[PDB]
């Protein structure tokens, strides 16, 4: 079984470096070229280049010249992608992909490595109530980085819940909302609490949402 | 173009 | 400005067949017989489904076929199914051991009736106002297809400043949802007679208003 397994997600500051790995198994590593492909948010795949695993020579596409390095280590059948002078617009998923032949390129793909570049620093959320079949929710404001998970009444309230994905503001910080639809007659009897969890900041918030 | 059965991952000398 | 031109989007209803074109804009494709296609589901590695214009690898269903007429390569999917909803990319060798991807095509499978959005608008919470901040939260849910635009109004004038809007994302029930935020100072919030959130969907509009 041919397998390309990439390293995990990265979070970097502008001006920093990053090195992504692509470990292979299930074929003779030096028989086939290793290619790299980038997908920025809301964009297509872009071929970045390849490295010749017989000779070691790398070939870079225009636009990936200057600060990108393809390499490999034959003792562990792993290829690498190094990027310097990182900037926000380098935020993308980076894939390795094998080329079997001119007729059969990119037959096997790594699962991708997300590299996020942001100038923002870790910050826990400010949770505010969205007071109220009535709808009520919680506003999870100005946090970084992702992810935030939200539950209601410690998970005892599931039907009619939707946690929206977050917006990335100009400040680099994330915000999201969670809303639940409940019967009007329940207000003033049932207590409603959103449980916000922001692991990256070791923060949890239980915010009671009551009528006003 | 090249032979589709050929392999690009070769030494060019 | 890829050298391979694909339509941005195509749609079809379950059971139909659809065609995605891929026209080469330059002679660097040469004989244009090294053309491959990839299916890309979110969160997953791209999958090779056609190579050498028309050859189908083992693993790709026989519902996927590739063809070429002149400098336009075409992917045809027969008996469209819900799980075909994905991004599709054509790809060509472009000489000197380099490759290029087309811009990609988003294939939507219309296996669901159209539904106008439900909109709930929340004013700034008391707590947030007491923290000298103010956020309008416009939550949009249960709409299909998954495309909306949002506009804000302070009384009657439009407001682009301070607006952050998410891209639509699938709900649990399979319909789409999105959110929009308008950031204001407590002064601005109390400065106007009302604020409104205007959601446009398939050419029609639903507007919610809140008042301090």
């Amino acid at each position: 079984q041919v397998q390309l397994v990439q390293s995990g997600s990265e979070l970097k500051k502008p001006g920093a470096s990053v090195k992504v790995s692509c470990k292979t198994s299930g074929y003779t590593f030096t028989t086939y070229a290793m290619n790299w492909v980038r997908q920025a948010p809301g964009q297509g795949l872009e071929w970045m280049g390849w490295i010749n695993t017989n000779t070691g020579n790398p070939t870079y596409a225009p636009g990936f010249t200057g600060r990108f390095v393809f390499s490999f280590d034959t003792s562990v059948s792993t290829a690498y992608l190094q990027i310097s002078s990182l900037k926000a617009e380098d935020t993308a998923v980076y894939y390795c992909a094998r080329v079997y032949s001119y007729g059969v390129p990119f037959d096997y793909w790594g699962q991708g490595t997300l590299v996020t570049v942001s100038s923002a620093s870790t910050k826990g959320p400010s949770v505010f109530p969205l007071a109220p079949t009535a709808a009520l929710g919680c506003l999870v404001k100005d946090y970084f980085p992702e992810p935030v998970t939200v539950s209601w009444n410690s998970g005892a309230l599931t039907s009619g819940v939707h946690t929206f994905p977050a917006v990335l503001q100009s400040s680099g910080l994330y915000s999201l909302s969670s809303v639940v639809t409940v019967p009007s007659s329940s207000l003033g009897t049932q207590t409603y609490i959103c449980n916000v969890n922001h692991k990256p900041s070791n923060t949890k918030v239980d915010k009671k949402v009551e009528p006003k | 173009n090249p032979d589709p059965n050929a392999n690009p991952n070769v030494d060019p000398n | 400005q890829s050298v391979l031109t694909q339509p941005a989007s195509v749609s079809g209803s379950p059971g139909q067949s659809i065609t995605i074109s891929c026209t080469a804009t330059s002679s660097n494709v040469g004989s244009f017989n090294l053309v491959s296609w990839y299916q890309h589901h979110p969160g997953k590695a791209p999958k090779l489904i056609i190579h050498e214009v028309s050859k189908r690898p083992s693993g790709a269903s026989n519902r996927f076929s590739g063809s070429k007429s002149g400098n336009t390569a075409s992917l045809t999917i027969s008996g469209l199914q819900a799980e075909d909803e994905a991004d599709y990319y054509c790809c060509s060798y472009v000489g000197s051991d380099t490759w290029v991807f087309g811009g990609g095509t988003k294939l939507t499978v219309l296996g669901q009736p159209k539904a106008a959005p439900s909109v709930t608008l929340f004013p700034p919470s008391s707590e947030e106002l007491q923290a000298n901040k103010a956020t309008l939260v416009c939550l949009i849910s249960d709409f299909y297809p998954g495309a909306v635009t949002v506009a804000w109004k302070a009384d009657s004038s439009p407001v682009k400043a301070g607006v952050e809007t998410t891209t639509p994302s699938k709900q649990s029930n399979n319909k789409y949802a999105a959110s929009s935020y308008l950031s204001l100072t407590p002064e601005q919030w109390k400065s106007h007679r009302s604020y409104s959130c205007q959601v446009t969907h398939e050419g029609s509009t639903v507007e919610k208003t809140v008042a301090p």
